[PDB]
């Protein structure tokens, strides 16, 4: 919105839980590096361990 | 030669030491050679 009209557009892909662990990352390498993604954000402070 | 030398070593200690993992998808190891192979010596 305060960057004007630059030719640049901001997508966003978020996922959610997954119980194993590499399984998390399983479906990110293929989910989010195909779209081409500069920036990964984690933001789960609950956990159950 | 060094994980089949641990291996031998720790089969006397106990018998069911080789165990896997059950499924990717989807009883944690006590007994492993993460504490055991400190020395070895193969083919001197
Ligand atoms: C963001 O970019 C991609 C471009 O296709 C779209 O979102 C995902 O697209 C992939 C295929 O590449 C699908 O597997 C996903 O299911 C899509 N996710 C969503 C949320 O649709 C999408 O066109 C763009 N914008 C949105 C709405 O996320
Ligand atoms: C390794 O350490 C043990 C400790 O009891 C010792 O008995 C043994 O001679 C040593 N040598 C090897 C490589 O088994």
């Amino acid at each position: 919105k305060r960057h004007g009209s630059w030719k640049i557009q901001l997508n966003a892909t978020s996922v959610t839980h997954k119980p194993n662990a590499i399984q998390m990352a399983l479906s990110v390498c293929e989910d989010l590096i195909s779209s081409q993604v500069y920036a990964i954000l984690v933001s789960h402070p609950p956990t159950p361990n | 030669g060094i994980l089949t030398t641990a291996a031998s070593s720790m089969l006397e200690k106990f018998s069911y030491i080789p165990e896997a993992k059950a499924s990717c998808y989807g009883e944690t190891p006590l007994h492993t050679l993460h504490q055991f192979m400190v020395n070895v010596t193969w083919d001197g």
